[PDB]
């Protein structure tokens, strides 16, 4: 996990997590507010992948 | 003052009595203002593969 980057996987897969079941939106909508660029995820088995630009 | 005197301020007031001339002051403020913002942006979001 890094900075640089708009957001941390931490606060999307918690909101992901949060969203779940009819959730909250407050805080993941918080974090995806300023963002901006190209946030791309792969899975390929087991190892999850997230690009940032 | 003195007759001499009286003749002098006679000439003085004579000429600083003179009718002062009338002035007509038309300014023309004219100013004249636009500009064009413009926004565009394409986001592509999924699921699979990654969103911008």
């Amino acid at each position: 996990q890094f900075t640089n980057a708009g957001p941390g996987i931490g606060s999307v897969a918690i909101a992901a997590k949060d969203y779940k079941d009819n959730g909250t939106t407050t805080g993941l909508a918080k974090l995806a507010e300023n963002f901006n660029g190209m946030a791309a995820g792969f899975y390929q088995g087991n190892w999850a992948m997230l690009v940032t630009a | 003052a003195q007759p001499d005197v009286m003749a002098e301020l006679e000439q003085v007031v004579a000429k600083l009595d003179i009718r002062r001339a009338q002035v007509l002051v038309e300014a023309i403020i004219v100013e004249i203002a636009d500009g064009d913002g413009l926004n565009l942006g394409v986001q592509w979001a999924n699921t699979n593969g990654g969103g911008t």
